[PDB]
RNA sequence: AUGUGGAUUAAUUCGAUGCAACGCGAAGAACCUUACCUGGGUUUGACAUGCACAGGACGCCGGCAGAGAUGUCGGUUCCCUUGUGGCCUGUGUGCAGGUGGUGCAUGGCUGUCGUCAGCUCGUGUCGUGAGAUGUUGGGUUAAGUCCCGCAACGAGCGCAACCCUUGUCUCAUGUUGCCAGCACGUUAUGGUGGGGACUCGUGAGAGACUGCCGGGGUCAACUCGGAGGAAGGUGGGGAUGACGUCAAGUCAUCAUGCCCCUUAUGUCCAGGGCUUCACACAUGCUACAAUGGCCGGUACAAAGGGCUGCGAUGCCGUGAGGUGGAGCGAAUCCUUUCAAAGCCGGUCUCAGUUCGGAUCGGGGUCUGCAACUCGACCCCGUGAAGUCGGAGUCGCUAGUAAUCGCAGAUCAGCAACGCU
């Protein structure tokens, strides 16, 4: 048949997740085929710092910049849904690949 | 070192003033500032002089001197003893 | 079908458990073609050892994750809960040895102002 | 380092970001609009205190959001200083500015402005002792303050001393992970030099 | 240790048959965390001995530790401007830890080019009466009825 | 650090996009084959009369708020210091404090 | 080991006539003089430079290495003398404690 | 190998100072940074803003004098709409700036005693008062955790605990990764369909609560050995600094009260330095060998980094290296289908040695405009000290120590053997 892929990107879990629920609906109200987000893995940017100023370079400090991210294959892309996924409603903590 | 695909660092100052100076044909003791410059064997001729951080030293040349520079033979560190 | 599991610090293997002899397979070869460390056999083999039913029963692994003797200890443990598997009612002769355990000592965090998980910095008082 | 941030410390947790987008390459570049943001917005209007300040950034569109209790000395009444922040806004190009004003609820469980009032007070001629007697006071007749705890410091009452000395009440557990804290960390001018003030105010739990 | 000792460590077994006063002998010899190293040179140095005295080898290895395992031992405590020494019984697990100590470290210093033989050269010689694990051992021994004076103190 | 070693920085980047653009490109695309002109190229003597600035190594990584031209992050693109101050103030998307 | 005394001698910024080090190199002979355990001894001069001193404008700290525990001796005055024998004096009181406490 | 002390020095920028500094501010000092020195220009300035007076073009692209700063021709000579402005040319007026001093003027941030178990308040009773009481005394604890009898009754900030990671299991979750049950490619192979079954990556919840056993125990706590369990007696390690001292440190990350520069301690410029050494102190590694040196053959980890960049295969070079670019914002692709110890075969056969690698003379690579002070890297020859370490000291109680190598923030390339 035929695919179109969305790799959804974010910081919250909560958020990411709950997107994905909006988006898998959103898919499911064309009676379009819809699969859900496979739980692959997140990126971890790390990077550690030290706390003071001039000196004590033993007291340090970490700091860790997840990336949640969920694939969502799209099934049966019939371009009434096409057009329409194209325009979801989203909050801003949450970006989106359409390929 | 320098790599041969470049080529010399022969700078344009001095290389084109030793242009100028050999079309002149004739020779004298003459002042730059570059110690970065590599050494071609045509300047065995003239007598160049760099400065070290408090003044300027002349030196003169020899065939052997070739492909240094000539921060080489300036003294910058003056250390006698104790 | 048969299968379990055995897991020892980032040392997978699963297994397959037959009531054949006791061939082992692991990974296009045996225990004869790969461990040269007779301790790590040891390991392999204090389970059926324990049952005494030494070649009663084949296994065929796959490998993956950790080292050698990781991969050994999940090996003995994935064949002993494979032989819970096959009859429970032994199972709490094997905990008198307790063959069964998953080991919960796992690699530390490396901490900051030192030079690794416990090693302090000389402390110099010059 | 003797107390971290207990908003920094429950970030993970019970308190929220101040600024929400997601961004790859424009990371770098969304923090640096947005600190040149905040820095003109303060430069501009200091006479009533900003309470809160948050943005967030989409695929065009760009809202910045400002919580002040007293509005009609923020804004432009007529539109003025309102168009104005609009103007700075557009130098800086967020080029879309649904700029979303709004009064908070309780200025005297408001942590920031009630820092911020008494740091005013010190900064204009008074002593400290009645400013931080009446906050206390002013902070618990009110439902929601469960614990305060109100710390000055500076060369206090022009003591030429580097002194520290705080008036709480209540119950403030900062351990408490599960309860909401509200800090702010604010530091007035004064004739003889800077002083600098916290506050934490404790509130209930959260249960979820 | 101010609160309890804690248990002593589930040792392992010898895999091949069945004396864990071997494998004892091999975390002693263990260096560098080389365990498998320092085995096949056991299993070597023992099928020596094996080869060179047609016995198995844990019987003269038992041999030897029957000859140098001590059973009074010394214990020091300054005391009054002249630290006095003390003699102490000493139970049997650090009896083996320090009698495999001295066999070990006393091989390491011999002239055999290769610890294989140095080794296994030692224990022939700690079995059959002969080593200077014998002669520490000794040496100990005669200090202990040196400072028998000491020992009313009772610690 | 000061206003006008930053100010400097900003002058170094402008002539750097301007120049390292395709100007400082050219010579080095025809001067990597052993094809080039070299022999009688005087390019390279050529890129000794553009500035001294239009290379790149005289450049530094400055945070944008203080100027600090030390340890400095791209990612976030600051001074560890100002990086500690934004994720203590919970200014950061997704930023926190981290164990494992 | 006479000689063996491993004077280090340190200033941070201070005017330094040759006469500090005339002065500190014979109170430290002073006290090699009686205790023969010693390897180090760093001395320091140091100031505060601050307006309206609180009297305490010259600062020393001197430690010394031993067979074991090491020594610590601080002092303060306003000039070279006073703080140098204040420290000298506090040097003896720990290596009096510490030769007392020997036998 | 680096970081300091002292002395050189035209300049070796400044600060940090036993515990709590010395692989410190550095997370990358050739120029840059850099704050320091010789020499040169600048002076309302390297960049702005408030005034008015004289401006309508101002820049930018190439040329010349020039170490560069800097001054100078050729081409750019606006859109407002009559009131003036974007703009920049000057004139000075307000000036603008400081890495100049006070961290004992301040704030903020941070280390420290110390993750040690405490430190305070209410109202009371006692005391003329400073102050006591509670918080004393037994059991008991990792601990002011808890119980019992009492001028104390009560409480807070703390210790515990809801946070993260790991340790186990039920259900779903099916790729960019597994791939047992199946069919198809076969030189490289899950490589392709096909099963989400085991793994599994990501999330939610049960599981440890002395939960129950019986003997001890003010019968209270507090324990002693059990079952069951993946873990059992604060699972383990993490995060977390009670009030404050050391006038702890940073006016040079930053902020700033007061004093000073202003024709200059500001400021623009190229060169040089921060890497000087008859020495001292400290941190570490590489060694003093047969558990070892050398060639060749065989298998596996976790783990992350990436676009005006990571860079594959082919071939050529000894080898660093190379046109070239497949594929790649990346569970795929560069990341050999990811390694070193180790294993198998053989040599070296205990000695300044096939140990060890300094050190130098030359042959060379990459990046950078530029490798002399001053960069890393391969190759040739080079082959020094070192034959297990002094009085004392340092770190370590389990997945710890000791050892092998990997990866990376910073970073063009580097002293990175540091740090994580």
């Amino acid at each position: 048949g035929q695919k179109i892929r969305i790799r959804l990107k974010a910081y919250d879990h909560e958020a990411i997740d709950a997107s994905a629920r909006k988006i898998v609906e959103t898919v499911t109200r064309t009676g379009a085929s819809v699969v859900g987000p496979v739980p692959l893995p997140t990126e971890k940017n790390v990077y550690c710092v030290i706390r003071s100023p001039h000196k004590y370079k033993d007291s340090r400090e970490h700091f860790e910049m997840r990336t949640h991210k969920r694939l969502i294959d799209i099934l049966d892309p019939t371009p009434k849904t096409v057009d329409a996924l194209m325009r979801i409603d989203l909050p801003a903590s949450v970006d989106v690949n359409i390929q | 070192p320098r790599s041969l695909k470049k080529g010399p660092f022969v700078d344009d100052h001095l290389l084109k003033k030793v242009d100028v100076q050999n079309e002149k044909n004739t020779k004298q003791v003459i002042k730059t500032w570059s110690r970065r410059s590599t050494i071609i064997p045509d300047f065995i001729g003239h007598t160049f002089a760099v400065h070290d951080g408090r003044k300027h030293v002349p030196v003169f040349v020899t065939e052997a001197m070739v492909g240094h520079k000539l921060g080489e033979f300036a003294p910058t560190r003056t250390f006698k003893g104790h | 079908p048969i299968q379990t599991v055995g897991r020892r610090k980032e040392a997978v293997v699963r297994v397959r458990l037959v009531p054949g002899t006791g061939q082992f397979n692991l990974d296009g070869r045996t225990l004869e073609n790969y461990f040269p460390n007779k301790v790590h056999q040891q390991l392999i083999k204090a389970p059926l050892v324990t049952v005494d039913r030494v070649d009663q029963f084949d296994i065929y692994a796959h490998l993956d994750g950790g080292g050698p003797s990781g991969q050994a200890g999940a090996l003995r443990l994935a064949i002993a809960r494979a032989l819970i598997l096959v009859q429970p009612e032994d199972r709490p002769a094997l905990k008198k040895a307790g063959f069964l355990t998953r080991d919960p000592r796992a690699i530390e965090r490396k901490k900051y102002g030192l030079k690794k998980a416990r090693k302090a910095p000389q402390y110099s008082k010059r | 380092g003797q107390k971290i941030n207990p908003h920094g410390f429950r970030l993970g947790i019970t308190t929220e970001w101040k600024s929400r987008w997601y961004a790859d390459k424009q990371y770098k570049d969304y923090v640096k609009e947005d600190v040149a943001i905040r820095k003109l917005l303060a430069t501009g209007l200091e006479r009533a205190g900003i309470a809160d300040v948050e943005i967030e950034r989409t695929r065009d569109r760009v809202r910045v959001d400002i919580h002040t209790a007293r509005p009609g000395i923020v804004i432009g009444r007529r539109g003025t200083e309102a168009d104005r922040i609009r103007a700075d806004l557009e130098k800086l190009t967020g080029k879309q500015v649904q700029l979303n004003i709004l009064e908070v609820k309780n200025p005297e469980s408001q942590a920031q402005l009630v820092a911020q009032g008494v740091a005013e007070q010190l900064s204009n001629r008074v002593a400290f002792r009645r400013a931080m007697r009446k906050a206390i006071q002013s902070a618990m007749r009110q439902p929601n303050v469960k614990g305060i705890r109100v710390q000055c410091s500076g060369r206090l009452g022009g003591a030429e001393m580097s002194r520290s000395e705080f008036y709480r009440e209540g119950r403030v557990p900062l351990h408490t992970l599960r309860a909401d804290i509200d800090y702010g960390l604010y530091e007035a001018k004064t004739t003889f030099g800077r002083i600098g003030v916290k506050v934490w105010i404790y509130k209930g739990d959260i249960v979820g | 240790p101010r609160k309890g000792p804690a248990p002593k460590r589930p040792l392992v077994n010898d895999p091949v048959y069945g004396s864990q006063l071997v494998t004892q002998l091999v975390n002693k010899v263990l260096l560098e965390g080389k365990k498998s190293l320092a085995e096949r040179i056991v299993y070597g140095a023992l099928e020596q001995a094996r080869e060179k005295t047609g016995t198995d080898p844990v019987v003269t290895l038992k041999r030897a530790l029957d000859n140098v395992k001590p059973a009074l031992e010394v214990r020091s405590r300054r005391v009054g401007g002249a630290t006095y020494q003390v003699p102490v019984e000493v139970r049997p697990d650090r009896s083996t830890t320090l009698a495999l100590r001295w066999l070990v470290n006393f091989s390491r210093q011999r002239r055999e080019k290769t610890m294989v033989e140095r080794l296994a050269n030692e224990i022939l010689d700690a079995s059959n009466g002969l080593g200077a694990s014998v002669k520490r051992r000794e040496d100990t021994h005669k200090m202990a009825e040196a400072n028998r004076a000491f020992a009313h103190y009772r610690w | 650090a000061k206003k006008s070693k930053i100010v400097k920085n900003e002058q170094r980047r402008e002539l750097v996009q301007r120049y390292a653009e395709r100007r400082a490109e050219l010579k080095r695309t025809i001067r990597d084959p052993a094809s080039s002109p070299e022999r009688r190229a005087a390019a390279v003597s050529a890129l000794q009369r553009l500035p001294r600035d239009s290379s790149p190594v005289r450049l530094r990584n400055r945070d944008v708020v203080d100027g600090r031209p030390r340890g400095h992050l791209r990612k976030f693109g600051l001074s560890r210091v100002r990086v500690r101050e934004m994720a203590h103030r919970g200014e950061l998307p997704g930023v926190r404090k981290a164990s494992w | 080991e006479r000689p063996h005394a491993e004077v280090v001698v340190k200033g941070r910024n201070v005017e330094v006539p040759d006469h500090f080090r005339t002065y500190v190199s014979e109170k430290l002979s002073r006290l090699e003089r009686f205790d023969k355990t010693i390897y180090l001894f760093d001395v320091e001069l140091d100031h505060e430079r601050n307006r309206r001193q609180r009297k305490n404008c010259q600062h020393v700290e001197i430690t010394a290495r031993g067979r074991g525990p090491v020594v610590r001796g601080e002092a303060c005055a306003d000039s070279f003398y006073t703080a140098f024998e204040s420290a000298v004096q506090k040097l003896e009181g720990r290596l009096r404690r510490a030769k007392d406490r020997r036998k």
